RNA sequence: UAGUCCGGAUUGGAGUCUGCAACUCGACUCCAUGAAGUCGGAAUCGCUAGUAAUCGUGGAUCAGAAUGCCACGGUGAAUAC
RNA sequence: AUGCCC
RNA sequence: CGGCACGUAGCGCAGCCUGGUAGCGCACCGUCAUGGGGUGUCGGGGGUCGGAGGUUCAAAUCCUCUCGUGCCGACCA
């Protein structure tokens, strides 16, 4: 109930609970879950301490919130520090992979803002 | 037991005189050349709420009253007095039915008021601006031929009435402005 | 020191994952059971993992070259 | 409609029991066609209210029916700057529908977890006149008598 | 019965393919990320039966590039006083 | 019951 | 000259008494209704109080001085 630095709650199976963490989804649980030999329809609760420092071992062999929100931003300012065009979108808040702004960029854009 | 002339009140004060509470609206000092100055007082008794006119001369006026007016909330009206309770003093500041004077039909539940009462004992009670009823008698809005604007008369919850668009049915809460006595939102 | 004031502070044993047990005093009031302490964690050989710079030049030469 | 007055469409019974009303039921519950869910939904409401209720599930449907189902409603006319609200009876095949549609309307609305349940709790409701369906049956006949003055 | 094992937007990394060439500006895949959204105001639209509703499949155009368009079936209503 | 003008 | 009564949203007014929230109508913006405009319906945004200095924990409010305005009479010789 405690793993890579944050709480996972007890109440729901393993692979949803391990999915709680930033860094692991579905599939990236299931790994986990088969790499340490811990089923899937058990919860959280109901573990061996040990069977749970097995699971802290393999998500260690993985990369988790901080490493990865460290490495996602840096990636970030790389790109907005080279001015690329990419880096250009993203300073102004617009999407990035091509999509058209003549409507539908609230994701990017927020809510809508009207003239003053 | 204080005792105002005329050439001091200013608009505001509240006076006592002939056992009558008043209370200058406004008041304008003359001093003309070679006669007594006086002063034309708009009072507005604090009774009826009607204005009277009068001109006080220089000599002598009356004597200040207990008019205090300040936020009391609305509890409920049980019978024939509408209770209060001040949020500093909670005090069960109770009126009656001269003092609500149609404005009952305004009156719902915790609303707070800004009330006069006069010698611990509220005259008037002012509802605020805005009030939300909810609906409770009122014939579907079925458009039919209307080429124009319309309309539809609506009974509430405090027996008031008062005209709604045509869309709301029974059980929408209308925001009313009770100065006017008209409809204003549906209340979402 | 007052008498009654403050809450119950005993001795506590705290077991880590690196399988040391840490007798302490404290106010938990049951055991301990820890995950992570001092001397095991990832802060003497994490500095480069966790800083993580890498280059753009050797990562193209090694997907492609001449 | 306008024209040429038309005769109404022939429904087969339902399997388990061959009752023709209900198998409007499941009609009314049913959406997006999938009539063989709503089958599943509506017979397990009805063995959990038969096991509740005692006696079987037939009758115990016709008694939820025999409550929810009205006998005046009102519709409106706007006959000069007021619009009017006027009573008149219901023919038997079309109360029988509507009282349909107000159960399992409360039911859809109701809070419970599955809606085999919701049927369920609605249908006993019902039965012992209980329930925002009958609820909504008092509401139309209570229209109607206020506005009774018209015909 | 949770903003969830709902929702998939956005975004990072890594790739496949067509194509002289995917930066502006393709589709698609894997890992991670997990917004808004809890049924929608005044107002308004379609539908009378294999229809509405719902689910998939194909074609044209075309190297690639459809939630569109044109077709096909599967299930299959309510109501019309 | 309301319904003005191009 | 004083006394006096003001100065608050684009305009008209409240609030100030009794310091702790600036509101109310019109206007303004975006839909909707309409063949189109208007009436109408549904949504929204707007100033933070003429200016300065003090009382205070805190000033649109209480003080004081200014400035722009109104009304007042400035008489008996
Ligand atoms: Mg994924
Ligand atoms: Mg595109
Ligand atoms: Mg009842
Ligand atoms: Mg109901
Ligand atoms: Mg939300
Ligand atoms: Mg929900
Ligand atoms: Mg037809
Ligand atoms: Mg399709
Ligand atoms: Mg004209």
């Amino acid at each position: 109930a405690r793993i890579a630095g944050i709480n996972i709650p007890d109440h729901k199976h393993a692979v949803i609970a391990l999915t709680s963490i930033y860094g692991v989804g579905k599939t990236r649980s299931k790994a986990i879950l088969a790499a340490a030999g811990i089923a899937e329809d058990v919860k959280i609760s109901e573990l061996s301490e040990g069977q749970i420092d097995t699971l802290r071992d393999e998500v260690a062999k993985f990369v988790v919130e901080g490493d990865l929100r460290r490495e996602i931003s840096m990636s970030i300012k790389r790109l907005m520090d080279l001015g690329c065009y990419r880096g250009l979108r993203h300073r102004r808040g617009l999407p990035v992979r091509g999509q058209r702004t003549k409507t539908n960029a609230r994701t990017r854009k927020g809510p809508r803002k009207p003239i003053k | 037991m204080a005792t105002y002339y005329s050439n001091d009140f200013r608009a505001g004060l509240k006076i006592m005189l002939d056992g009558e509470p008043y209370a200058v609206e406004a008041s304008e000092f003359v001093k003309p050349g070679k006669g007594q100055a006086f002063a034309r007082v708009k009072l507005r008794r604090l009774l009826t709420g009607t204005r009277v006119e009068k001109t006080f001369k220089s000599t002598d006026s009356a004597e200040g009253a207990d008019v205090v007016d300040m936020n009391l909330t609305y509890l409920y009206n049980d019978g024939e007095f509408w209770h209060f309770m001040n949020n500093e003093t909670f005090e069960q500041l109770s009126a009656d039915a001269k003092a609500i004077g149609d404005n009952a039909k305004w009156l719902l539940d915790q609303a707070e008021c800004i009330v006069t009462l006069w010698n611990g004992q509220p005259i008037s009670v002012t509802p605020p601006n805005f009030v939300e009823l909810e609906i409770v008698d009122t014939d579907p809005g079925l458009k039919g031929d209307t080429a124009g604007t319309g309309g539809k008369p609506a009974t509430l919850s405090t027996g008031a009435v008062v005209k709604v668009p045509l869309f709301v049915q029974i059980g929408e809460v209308i925001k009313v402005d009770t100065r006017s006595g008209e409809y204003v939102s549906r209340v979402k | 020191m007052k008498k009654d004031i403050h809450p119950k502070y005993e001795e506590i044993t705290a077991s880590c994952s690196c399988g040391n047990v840490m007798k302490i005093r404290s106010t938990v009031g049951h055991d301990l059971n820890l995950d992570v302490c001092s001397k095991c964690h990832p802060f003497f050989t994490g500095k480069q993992r966790d800083v993580a710079t890498g280059g753009r030049v050797d990562r193209f030469n090694k997907r492609f070259n001449i | 409609p306008r024209r040429r007055v038309i005769g109404q469409r022939k429904i087969l019974p339902d399997p388990k029991f061959g009752s023709e009303l209900l198998a409007k039921f499941v009609n009314i519950l049913m959406v997006d066609g999938k009539k063989s869910t709503a089958e599943s939904i509506v017979y397990s409401a009805l063995e959990t209210l038969a096991q509740r209720s005692g006696k079987s599930e037939l009758e115990a449907f016709e008694v939820a029916l025999e409550n929810v189902r009205p006998t005046v409603e009102v519709k409106s006319r706007r006959v000069g700057g007021s619009t009017y609200q006027v009573p008149v009876e219901v023919r038997p095949v079309r109360r029988n529908a509507l009282a349909m549609r107000w159960i399992v309307e409360a039911a859809r609305k109701r809070g419970d977890k599955s809606m085999a349940l919701r049927l369920a709790n609605e249908l006993s409701d019902a039965a012992e006149n209980k329930g925002t369906a009958v609820k909504k049956r008092e509401d139309v006949h209570r229209m109607a008598e206020a506005n009774k003055a018209f015909a």
